[PDB]
């Protein structure tokens, strides 16, 4: 709170945190795409896709 | 150098050469593999090996004669060769064995032994000869459901259904006097040949051949025969080209000479004036390639074939080749056109002026059957010299820019991308 209840220091620190966390989300999305590049995607049949690929 | 055509009922064409030491005399028919149907495919290839069988070759060899035969898509020929003083014996052998009697050659013991030998040849072709069978598969996908798609040797499935009555039915429809030309090459004079034929009264049969109903038509397609146990990849690619009797016949041959042929293991082949060789030798994208321009009576094919051990960079090889084809519409230079003029004249002069009268008999008979005469090499050189850069740019804007293609391939072809990625490289989105 920065105090005794929800008040003026609470709203000012919540806006500054609200600016920052979408940039942390964008860095996790890059780490998410690196792990996907290693193995590729699955397919709706559940079996291997290495026999027929299109770019 | 002069040809002489004469008709008295039979078309007789000669090409006299008093410096040669042999002579060659035969007959060429105007039907090929494109006059068959999918059920008697291979009947022309069986008639060739009947003519070249052992008992027929032994009768010729006691006289001093040798035999040749060739099967193509539009024609077929049967040729006897001899010394220049015995062309009367060679014309007798063509009369007895091939015109009068054919029940001697078509006996049951001779037919079954010949059919066994042909089936083994077609089986060894389909298993071992990878560049030539990819080019055969390129014809069958580009002209599918059309007479220009049938292979010249036949298939194993269609050859085993053939009997003796199938060969006699083909001979009664195509081996006719109005479909034939009698040829003579080497050391033989023209009036000596027409008086030896007129001292008899040769005539095959009166009447005309059947007329097929479907005309040839190009279709953009592909066929893939993947085989991971083979050590290379073999690929052919083409667009629709020019037929015989086209006004752009020599312009299409000059455009293929610009890109030419290549061998990575010959040191002088690496130094040619071809701008495509800069991209290929940087990462060794292939082992060989060659460009072609084929022509038939109704259609043609223009493109290239290649063989590769670099199987992970196949997409770079197709991409660099097709970006050079774009330059024939946009930015082909004047020094590339002058280089292709001299090399096309050297290549045409070596094809028509070899020292083999059997090669000359096949070229002369096939051209008289379509056109009615033969164009001399002196007049062909003057048409090549008159081609300009603007002729090349106008031809390529019609036949190459944003057009459909046909692809065939075998071996380790996993790195070959699909059709629409290759089709989109036929234009630049720059011009
Ligand atoms: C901002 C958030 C996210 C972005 C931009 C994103 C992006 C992507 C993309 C582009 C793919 C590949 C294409 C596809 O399969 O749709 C993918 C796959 C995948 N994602 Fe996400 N994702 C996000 C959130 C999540 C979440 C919240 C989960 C799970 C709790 C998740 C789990 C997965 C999985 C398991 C795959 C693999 C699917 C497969 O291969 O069949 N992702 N993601």
């Amino acid at each position: 709170w920065g105090g005794f209840s929800v008040s003026n220091p609470t709203i000012q620190r919540f806006f500054a945190l609200h600016y920052l966390v979408p940039f942390i989300i964008a860095a996790m999305v890059i780490m998410h795409l690196m792990a996907l590049h290693i193995h590729g995607s699955s397919n709706p049949l559940g079996i291997t896709g290495n026999l027929d690929r299109i770019p | 150098a002069e040809v002489t055509q004469l008709s008295n009922g039979i078309v007789v064409a000669t090409e006299h050469n008093p410096s040669a030491h042999t002579a060659s005399v035969g007959v060429v028919f105007g039907s090929g593999a494109a006059n068959e149907n999918p059920y008697n495919n291979g009947v022309s290839n069986l008639w060739k090996n009947i003519f070249l069988s052992k008992e027929n070759s032994a009768v010729a060899a006691k006289e001093g004669l040798a035999l040749s035969s060739n099967i193509s898509r539009d024609f077929q020929s049967y040729i006897v060769s001899s010394l220049p003083g015995s062309t009367d014996k060679s014309l007798d052998f063509l009369n007895q064995s091939f015109i009068q009697q054919k029940a001697n050659l078509l006996s049951s013991s001779n037919f079954e032994a010949t059919k066994k030998s042909v089936l083994k040849q077609v089986q060894d072709f389909e298993e071992n000869d990878h560049p030539n069978r990819v080019l055969e598969h390129l014809h069958s996908t580009a002209f599918q459901n059309t007479p220009l798609s049938l292979p010249t040797r036949g298939t194993l499935e269609s050859l085993e259904n053939l009997v003796v009555a199938d060969l006699e039915s083909f001979a009664n429809n195509h081996f006719l006097n109005s479909n034939a030309v009698v040829v003579g090459t080497g050391n033989i004079k023209h009036e000596d040949l027409v008086n030896s034929i007129e001292s008899k009264n040769l005539s095959l049969q009166t009447g005309t051949k059947p007329v097929l109903k479907k005309k040839a038509a190009f279709l953009g397609s592909e066929v893939r025969l993947r085989d991971d146990t083979l050590p290379k990849a073999w690929i052919s690619l083409a667009v629709e080209g020019e037929p015989v009797n086209s006004p752009n016949y020599f312009v299409a041959k000059l455009a293929a000479q610009i890109f030419g042929s290549y061998n990575a293991f010959e040191p002088a082949s690496r130094l040619q004036g071809i701008k495509l060789l800069d991209n290929i030798q940087e990462y060794q994208l292939c082992d060989n390639f060659n460009h072609f321009s084929l022509s038939y009576k109704d259609s043609g094919l223009w493109g290239f074939s290649t063989a590769t051990r670099n199987v992970t960079m196949i997409d770079d090889l197709i991409h660099f080749t097709l970006k050079q084809w774009n330059r024939l519409t946009i930015s082909v230079t004047d020094t590339e056109v002058e280089r292709a003029k001299s090399l096309l004249k050297l290549q045409l002069g070596q094809l028509y002026e070899s020292g083999n009268p059997v090669n000359d008999a096949n070229l002369l008979g096939a051209e008289v059957l379509i056109k009615g005469s033969k164009l001399s090499l002196g007049e062909a050189f003057k048409k090549i010299d008159a081609i300009t850069v603007k002729d090349v740019k106008a031809w390529a804007g019609k036949r190459l820019w944003d057009q459909d293609i046909a692809i065939a391939g075998t071996g380790q072809i996993e790195g070959l991308l699909d059709y629409m990625r290759i089709r989109s490289d036929m234009s630049m989105m720059r011009w």
